[PDB]
């Protein structure tokens, strides 16, 4: 598992070669966004269950199938599990923020997962919905000027769509 | 008809043109979309029966249609209605997986628009029932497919109107 | 031959001196379906398939949003202005040819609604009626009739 | 297939939500569950209503079957048909009134 | 599914035996309590639309802020309502499986299995389904071992949520 | 037919 | 640990066919070498899921296999894609106006100061 | 290539040109004794339906 | 209409009507009094057939007032009344017919397709009609109901 | 568009396009890329022009609103909004044409025949067009503001 | 796991309705010729091992191969073996019959068994041959008149033959 | 008519939608071409006697078309066609200028072949000499504003025919 540090690293390992005075320059920029980082990261694990429940019930208003009988995400314990199984992208999603690499995100959760839901017989673009519903939740939470000092947060607000685009391409 | 394939040796055939290498890309797409054509078709084919349910519930549903005088009137009107939109839904899985919709050209748009005119089937209806159609299937198989069924539903569509 | 099958112990072979009436072949097995056989990121080499935080580039908030409107170019207003210039004359001819029209009152029958409906439609074309002129070739020229070799040569 | 499905007739195999034949073993396609449903009558088959009670007792037996016994091979496994027509050729039936 | 029939086979299933006498003596008592059990399915099918309505009622005269509050989860909205005698429908039907099944087993599987998560992530509360399955104890009107039958199913739906 | 689409009614 | 080959998978699922469960959690449980890694008290893990420096590694267990498999997932009675047809939503059409309608700009008059 | 004026009217035009293709997509069906199957008999009789009462 | 069944019987034979099937039409013409007397009962006791039809409908079969049902809701169950007044007016209109031509043109043709296409039971539909026969025949005489019974027979002929 | 107009008189002079005609469709199409910019400025801000001219129309015109007008009601004001979106729509569409013929054809020809139809004053129409023609001059340059502010011109023009 | 009331109550609810008037009296008919079911379980259970010891002598008589060095039947493992599967399948062939639903059979023993007999070069033929024996030993045992009081079971051993016939059916 | 503009007002006014980004791009289309149009309907206004003649010299002269019995044997006949091919390449000089054959739709096409069939204008020929004007005029604008007259060229045949 990598971070941005650690990739950078482990690249500069796989030539060989020393850090550069670039790549080195290029740390001090990313640690002088980190502050700024933590503040979204803050925000996200704030009101993660508002984003998994409201993107829930915007999931079901848009999409009536899965909770009328006979669908997918039906019965407590299939809808406790559909449930569940967003709040367990939206943590994977948060560490990727965190780290700023996308390998946590790849390593624990993305790789493999579209074999599991063909394996269940799960629809992955119910999935995908699902995640593009907490990417407008996330981001619309992560551009709120509550409590916090005026600041330019595209790049970060990029990159965390980055992050949520790769979950909902990886399902689909 | 034709599928993507034989209008590629229609028009190298009739320039007398051998396959060249736009052709040879025109062949590359279509059997690069294939597999996923099938498994759209394949899809289709098991919900056909919800497809039309769902759509008619959705597009004829609540409506002046279903009292009396309105067109879908009867038990007759309304097995000939949901028959139209088997029509509808079949026609547009070969034009999808055929991948050219000349197929809707020569057996379902081909006097449809006079017969309706004749008949007195409301073509806006039937438009509208086609597109509920499109968002049924499309909701169906996906992001992909439903872009290719979309473009075979909206042929229909712009055939009648 | 090589080896032995994927599950089968080199030293006992199940099929050992079997009978041609009960005699059942055996499936083909490979180690594809095994998670040891699945390919890794190669990391040795300068190869990892993680995009994140590198990849993304620093944007101002006004970039995106004059990235997000159409470019513009000095040709390209200057010939604006190029245009502007000569429809100028034609423009003002138009205006003043509008209120003319909807200024003068013919005054007939209204069809539908009240007190309008006149003979002529409001705002309707002059130009699509008199530009379009029935012109008999070899008759008396109802309009202009160029000939291309009629000049004598 | 809807028809049987809101009459509950039988239940009718018919393509999953994916597309591929709803089998119940993963060898043969359209197989279905069977069991204790097919062998209870339903009204709608018969065409008579009236006859409801059946007048004998029937108890089963072992015949010798005699000629009608199939011709079966030698040291080797027979196939799964001819061991049927092997036990359809031997029941017997008595009926008691 | 959990049935005493499934519970006697799973036994010895899991023991790699046959089937004596013991689960054979299961499957009787079955076969004995089955019909009053089919009689109280009977009747709960036939006047079920009253017992919801009848219910939902009852839950909106104990608590009557849930149609005044103004809210996703709450009764104010017409699909609120509709959402109401749904989760009430729900209960009776997995009940009436119950009776017909004569074991706990498509409450346990369909409803009682994670029910917790889901009366939290969307803010539901146990108490309004339990004032609901009061009235349909109170209102089914069965007779006899019906009634204790379906009574027992509603007792323990009632006991699983709080 | 006994049941008949006039535009009429 | 990922089982070794087929064959594996053939055995033991004999000695769960006729021991039953028990007497087969009995055999992984008492064999030499769940006695060899966790002994006594430890929670069972992934042996070697990541080999090193590699980003990968191998796909979690849980998350690698799962139940109601894909030769039992073709099984009657399913979940389906489409089936119930719910009429909760009524006049649909009110929902979502067409390109002509006002009631857009009606939203827009409530907006009007 | 010379030809470098054919465009897409022209090639609509060639192509769509002789008797319709449909003599080369007609399916014709044939009740033989030889290869008889139930569901392909019953295809059949479904056929003649289609046929007669269009 | 009993008339057109012998029009297009005679027309398709290229004939004039024929003298059996002329004695026909003047026992048609000449029952015709009895027959409005038929359908003016039916008429003006619609509201008893479809409240006591349904509920003896219900009664016997309470799969469908069961919520998953097809008629489960109010506004559903509103619905499968107005499918059996439906009935009950095409019944009233065979009976002035003299023929169930206006029933199967109007009511019965295509109608198991319709109903599979709406996932509505269709015996459900046929134990409906047989209720609202046994009140219809409540209402009348007895070669009465006999008569208007048979063109109910006719129906739950048609949707079994 | 100028396209179709340059097409149009020569047509029915029945010559070529004039040398001085050409010269204008090139300064025309050259100055394609400065007027989908301005297309582009009045496509995404359509909402303030709507409301903000529907306010001062309804400000300077307090008739159409009162109880007696033709845009009283929550309905009828929403028509009215909706009709001034058509127009402001429309004035995008005779920029990007360079020539009010689009104007024309859709809203301008016999406009005069539908509002004495339906019983609206059409100055206050008018009024409308002019809120929006000051709040679109509001939202844009000098000479940008200049041109798309005289197709709002030709509108008025029409109207009155 | 599914006997015949929980797949009428699992199709019941894959629907979400409630069950018919017409399903409850299907149900009380089952139940009512359930006593007749339980002595015929009854009557496998007991003789099974005669069952299965009979089959296998009249299995080895007819096909000498298995028993001879080469064949499959050849070792102590692998009569023992041999002799063991006839159990299973005996087993569970008494379970599907008293369950009245042919699922537990289906998902414990026949799904898959295919895949494994011809994994290991077993002729699957001589199996089913081995299971035809034990069908005609358990019919030929479940209509004896003995010990029990007299009456019409047709329909019982026509089920408990398509349980066996499933069986055969599923090897081969 | 319509131009190409206008054609992309009417898709977006019958949508009832404003300009989005794929007609623009479509009018980004038109305004890239829009010199290259310009300069070849120059060069054809230039030119036009050149192509009729050559034309004529290729296709039709000294057959049986001029000579006695044929369409075109006497001198009113022989005017009367040279008008003709005046006619077409002027209004394909529109059409291409235009980048939409909607005024071939409106002014040329209706009609006409109505009006040969019944003076007894030999098809065959003037589609011959239409396609003489192509080559010529192809060979004059130069490649590409050779297949765009090319395109209006063969709309006028395809519409003869
Ligand atoms: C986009 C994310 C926001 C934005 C964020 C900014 N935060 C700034 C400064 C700042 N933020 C924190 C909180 C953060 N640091 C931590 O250690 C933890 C938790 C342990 C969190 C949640 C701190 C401590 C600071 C600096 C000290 C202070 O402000 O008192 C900030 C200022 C720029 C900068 O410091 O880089 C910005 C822009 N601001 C925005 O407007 C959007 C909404
Ligand atoms: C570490 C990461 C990690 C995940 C991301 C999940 C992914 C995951 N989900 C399920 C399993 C499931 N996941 C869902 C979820 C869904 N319900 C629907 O209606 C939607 C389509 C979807 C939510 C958006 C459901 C319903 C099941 C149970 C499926 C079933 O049993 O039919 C399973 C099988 C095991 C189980 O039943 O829990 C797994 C591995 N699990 C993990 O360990
Ligand atoms: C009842 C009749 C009957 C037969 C006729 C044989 C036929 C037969 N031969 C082999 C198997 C074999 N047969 C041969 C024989 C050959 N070696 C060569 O060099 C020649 C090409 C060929 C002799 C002419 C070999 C070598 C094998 C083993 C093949 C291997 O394992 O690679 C097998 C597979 C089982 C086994 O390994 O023994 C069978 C069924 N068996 C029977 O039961
Ligand atoms: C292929 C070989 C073959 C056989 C060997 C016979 C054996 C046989 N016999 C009977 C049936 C019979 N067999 C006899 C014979 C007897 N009468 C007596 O006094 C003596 C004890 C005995 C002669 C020695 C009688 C009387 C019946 C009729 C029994 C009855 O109906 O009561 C039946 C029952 C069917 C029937 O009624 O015919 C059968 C299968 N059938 C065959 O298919
Ligand atoms: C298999 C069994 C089973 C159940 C029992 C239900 C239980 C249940 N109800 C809701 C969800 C809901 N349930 C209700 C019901 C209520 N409205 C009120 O006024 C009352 C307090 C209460 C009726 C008595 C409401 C209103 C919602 C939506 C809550 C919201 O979105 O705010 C949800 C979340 C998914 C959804 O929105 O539908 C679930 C799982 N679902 C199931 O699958
Ligand atoms: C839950 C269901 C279930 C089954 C149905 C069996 C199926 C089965 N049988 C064997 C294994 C075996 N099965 C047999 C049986 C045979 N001997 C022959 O002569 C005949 C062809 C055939 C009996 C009709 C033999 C001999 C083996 C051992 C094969 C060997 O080791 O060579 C194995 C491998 C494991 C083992 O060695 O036990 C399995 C999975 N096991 C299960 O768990
Ligand atoms: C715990 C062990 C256990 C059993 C072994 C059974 C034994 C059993 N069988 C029946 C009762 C019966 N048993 C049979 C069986 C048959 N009759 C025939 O003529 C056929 C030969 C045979 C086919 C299987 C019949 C027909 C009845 C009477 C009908 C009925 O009760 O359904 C009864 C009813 C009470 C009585 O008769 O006194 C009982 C308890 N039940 C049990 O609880
Ligand atoms: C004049 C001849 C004629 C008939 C009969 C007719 C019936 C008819 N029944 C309908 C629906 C329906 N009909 C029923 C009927 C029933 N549900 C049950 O369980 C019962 C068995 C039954 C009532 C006795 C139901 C539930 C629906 C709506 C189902 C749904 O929309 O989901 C609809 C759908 C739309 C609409 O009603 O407007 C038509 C057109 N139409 C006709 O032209
Ligand atoms: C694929 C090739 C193909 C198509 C598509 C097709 C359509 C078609 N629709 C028809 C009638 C009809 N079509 C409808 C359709 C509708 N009613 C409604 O209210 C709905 C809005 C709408 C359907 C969405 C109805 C009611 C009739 C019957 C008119 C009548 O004969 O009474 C008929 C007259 C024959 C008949 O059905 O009796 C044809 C031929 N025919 C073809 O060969
Ligand atoms: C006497 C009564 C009678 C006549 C005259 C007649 C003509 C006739 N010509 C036909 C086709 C045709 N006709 C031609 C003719 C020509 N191709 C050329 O290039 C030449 C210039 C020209 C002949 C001089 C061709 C190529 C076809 C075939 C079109 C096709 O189906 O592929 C066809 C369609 C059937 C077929 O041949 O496949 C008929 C029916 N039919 C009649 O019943
Ligand atoms: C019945 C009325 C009628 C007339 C008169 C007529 C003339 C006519 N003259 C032609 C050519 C010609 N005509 C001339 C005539 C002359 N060259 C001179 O220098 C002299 C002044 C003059 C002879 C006195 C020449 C040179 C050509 C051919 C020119 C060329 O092809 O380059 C052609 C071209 C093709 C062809 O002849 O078949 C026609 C059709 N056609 C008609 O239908």
């Amino acid at each position: 598992m990598l971070d941005a540090f650690a990739k950078v690293v482990a690249q500069a390992d796989a030539r060989g070669e020393f850090l550069s005075n670039k790549q080195l320059n290029s740390l001090e920029t990313m640690i002088g966004e980190g502050n700024k980082r933590l503040d979204i990261v803050n925000k996200i694990n704030s009101n993660a269950s508002t984003i998994v429940t409201n993107s829930a019930r915007a999931l079901f208003a848009e999409q009536p199938q899965l909770i009328q009988p006979g669908g997918n995400a039906y019965t407590s314990r299939r809808m406790a599990a559909c449930l569940r199984d967003m709040e367990i992208v939206l943590r994977y999603v948060s560490y990727a923020m965190t780290a700023g690499d996308s390998s946590v995100l790849d390593d624990r959760c993305l790789n493999g997962l579209r074999e599991t839901y063909q394996a269940l017989g799960t629809p992955g673009t119910s999935v995908a919905v699902a995640i593009q519903k907490m990417k407008e939740a996330s981001i619309a939470l992560a551009n709120d000027l509550n409590g916090v000092p005026l600041g330019d947060c595209s790049s970060l607000n990029s990159e965390l769509a980055v992050y949520f685009d790769r979950a909902a391409a990886a399902v689909v | 008809m034709q599928d993507a394939i034989t209008a590629v040796i229609n028009t190298a055939d009739v320039q007398g043109k051998y396959l060249d290498d736009n052709s040879l890309d025109k062949l590359r797409g279509y059997f690069e979309t294939g597999e996923l054509r099938v498994r759209a078709a394949a899809t289709i084919a098991a919900n056909a029966a919800t497809i039309i349910k769902e759509s008619v519930a959705k597009a004829l549903l609540y409506s002046d249609i279903t009292r009396p005088g309105g067109n879908m009137y009867t038990t007759r009107r309304y097995a000939a209605c949901i028959r139209d939109l088997d029509y509808y839904l079949r026609y547009a899985t070969y034009g999808m997986l055929a991948g050219d919709p000349s197929i809707l050209d020569e057996r379902v748009l081909n006097g449809l628009k006079e017969t309706y005119n004749s008949l007195g089937v409301p073509i806006g209806a039937t438009v509208q029932a086609i597109q509920a159609m499109k968002e049924v299937t499309a909701s169906l198989v996906g992001t992909n497919a439903g872009q290719e069924m979309a473009v075979y539903f909206d042929y229909i569509c712009s055939g009648l109107s | 031959a090589d080896l032995p099958p994927p599950g089968i112990p080199s030293g006992q072979d199940p099929l050992d001196n079997a009978p041609l009436r009960h005699y059942v072949p055996r499936p083909v097995e490979t180690y594809e379906d095994r998670g040891f056989a699945t390919i890794l990121p190669r990391t040795w080499e300068g190869e990892t398939n993680t995009i994140g935080a590198g990849d993304i580039e620093p944007v101002t908030k006004e970039e995106v949003e004059e990235s997000r409107k159409v470019p513009v170019d000095a040709a390209s207003t200057g010939a604006f202005v190029e245009y502007a210039r000569m429809m100028k004359e034609e423009r003002a001819q138009a205006l003043a040819d509008q209120a003319r029209r909807n200024s003068a009152p013919t005054s007939g029958r209204p069809t539908c609604g009240e007190t309008e409906g006149t003979e002529f439609v409001s705002n309707a074309r002059p130009i699509l009626v008199d530009g379009v002129k029935v012109v008999e070739y070899w008759g008396v020229p109802n309009g202009p009739v160029p000939r291309l070799f009629g000049g004598p040569g | 297939a809807r028809y049987a499905r809101f009459q509950k007739i039988a239940e009718p195999a018919v393509l999953s939500p994916t597309g591929t034949p709803m089998t119940e073993i993963p060898g043969t396609p359209y197989l279905g569950s069977v069991g204790a449903m097919d062998f209870i009558a339903q009204e709608e088959e018969s065409v008579a209503f009236w006859k409801s009670g059946p007048s004998t007792t029937p108890v089963n037996y072992k015949r010798p079957s005699g000629a009608q016994t199939p011709n079966l091979p030698y040291n080797t496994a027979a196939p799964v048909a001819a061991i049927n027509e092997a036990q359809e050729a031997q029941k017997g039936q008595m009926q008691l009134s | 599914m959990k049935t005493p029939i499934t519970e006697a086979i799973a036994s010895a299933d899991s023991q790699g035996r046959f089937l004596s006498n013991a689960e054979l003596q299961s499957i009787t008592g079955r076969y004995q309590r089955a019909s009053a059990s089919l009689e109280a399915a009977k009747q709960l099918t036939g006047n079920a639309s009253r017992l919801i309505t009848g219910a939902a009622q009852a839950v909106y005269t104990k608590f009557p802020f849930v149609t005044q509050m103004p809210g996703p989860t709450y009764a104010s909205n017409a699909i609120g309502k509709a959402k109401c005698a749904r989760d009430i429908g729900y209960y009776l039907r997995m009940t009436t499986y119950c009776l017909v099944v004569g074991a706990t087993g498509p409450m346990d599987e369909y409803l009682v299995a994670g029910l917790e998560e889901i009366n939290r992530s969307f803010e539901l509360s146990p108490s309004w389904y339990i004032a609901a399955l009061e009235n349909i104890k109170n209102d089914h009107g069965l007779s006899g071992q019906a009634a204790n039958e379906a009574n027992t199913y509603l007792d323990y739906a009632i006991n699983v949520l709080s | 037919g006994y049941g008949a689409y006039s535009y009429i009614t | 640990r990922e089982i070794y080959n087929h064959r594996e998978k053939l055995a033991f699922a004999v000695i769960i066919g006729s021991q039953g469960l028990e007497a087969f959690i009995d055999l992984l449980i008492n064999s030499e070498e769940y006695e060899d890694n966790f002994g006594d008290n430890m929670i069972p893990y992934q042996r070697r899921r990541i080999i090193a420096q590699r980003s990968k590694g191998e796909i979690p267990f849980n998350l690698k296999t799962p139940r109601l498999g894909k030769d039992f997932l073709y099984k009657q009675g399913m979940p389906q894609l489409l089936w119930a047809g719910p009429v909760h939503r009524f006049r649909p059409q009110e929902q979502s106006p067409k390109a002509g309608d006002p009631a857009l700009f009606l939203s827009m008059v409530q907006d009007l100061d | 290539k010379d030809n470098r004026n054919l465009s897409i009217f022209n090639l609509k035009q060639r192509v769509s040109q002789g008797v319709t293709s449909r003599r080369d997509q007609l399916k014709i069906f044939e009740f033989c004794k030889e290869k008889n199957q139930p569901a392909d008999t019953y295809q059949i009789l479904r056929a003649i339906y289609r046929q007669v009462f269009e | 209409s009993i008339v057109t069944k012998s029009i297009v019987n005679a027309d398709a034979e290229a004939r004039y009507l024929s003298p059996g099937e002329l004695e026909r039409i003047k026992s048609f013409v000449l029952s015709g009094q009895r027959r409005l007397r038929i359908a003016q009962t039916l008429t003006e006791n619609r509201e008893m057939i479809v409240k006591k039809g349904g509920q003896q409908l219900f009664q016997k079969r309470t799969d469908v007032v069961s919520p998953g049902g097809n008629a489960y809701g109010e506004e559903m169950t509103a619905t499968c009344l107005r499918d059996l007044d439906y009935y009950l007016r095409l019944v009233t209109y065979g009976i002035v017919a003299g023929d169930v031509t206006p029933i199967e043109e109007i009511g019965l043709v295509g109608v198991k397709e319709m109903y599979n296409s709406l996932g509505t039971p269709i015996s459900g539909v046929s134990e409906g009609v047989r209720c609202m026969k046994d009140v219809a025949c409540s209402l009348l005489s007895g070669e009465d109901s006999a008569e208007a019974g048979f063109y109910f027979d006719y129906t739950l002929g048609a949707m079994q």
